[PDB]
């Protein structure tokens, strides 16, 4: 397991975020003030469209950011 | 909603020192010290990541201020040496919940914090 802490990875058109333990984060995350949802299987950010999460529809920008909240 | 309480503020002469304490009901991923002078915005001063203890500082306090944690006592500390008039401010500590993260370049920006304490007053006099 490679050290890779408290940062994003942009890989093959997908977006991942790594916590302090060098693992890809899943589910809802606030990163630098912005909201993201990382899919529980792939760890990829919900991005570039509308997604239903727990019965609520949200929009995520291409950068993965949830439109307001 | 994490509770934070600061202490150790005071009046001191320029060149002197203070040590602030921040008691927290829990630590997030990071603990920060901010300060706010009259009429200015809050500015982040120092931050520590609670896993491993990496420390970050704003350029104006490097070599003067030191941030540290005691996880046993759920307390974070700011040692403030070689104080100057421009260090006068209300000092407040902050943290965030479990799914809150900051990258190195943002760990001293206020918008990566969710929970704030009350403030402890620091006043640095010349004479």
């Amino acid at each position: 397991a490679i050290r890779y802490q408290n940062r994003f990875l942009h890989l093959l058109g997908k977006i991942y975020y790594f916590g302090n333990n060098s693992k890809a984060v899943t589910g809802w995350q606030t990163i630098n003030g912005k909201v993201y949802y990382f899919m529980p299987d792939t760890a990829m950010a919900a991005a570039g469209g509308l997604f239903e999460i727990d019965g609520v529809i949200y929009f995520f920008g291409v950068d993965g950011v949830k439109a307001m909240g | 909603e994490v509770q934070l309480v600061e202490s150790g503020g005071g009046s001191v002469q320029a060149g002197g020192s203070l040590r602030l304490s921040c008691a927290a009901s829990a630590f997030g991923n990071y603990m920060g010290w901010f300060r706010q002078a009259p009429g200015k915005e809050r500015e982040g001063v120092a931050a520590i990541r609670t896993g491993g203890g990496s420390t970050y500082y704003t350029d104006s306090v490097k070599g003067r201020f030191t941030i540290s944690q005691d996880k046993a006592k759920n307390t974070v500390y700011l040692q403030m040496n070689s104080l100057k008039p421009e260090d006068t401010a209300m000092y407040v500590c902050a943290t965030a919940g479990d799914r809150w993260h900051a990258t190195d370049a943002f760990i001293l920006r206020d918008f990566v914090y969710e929970y704030w304490g009350q403030g402890t007053q620091v006043t640095v006099s010349s004479a």
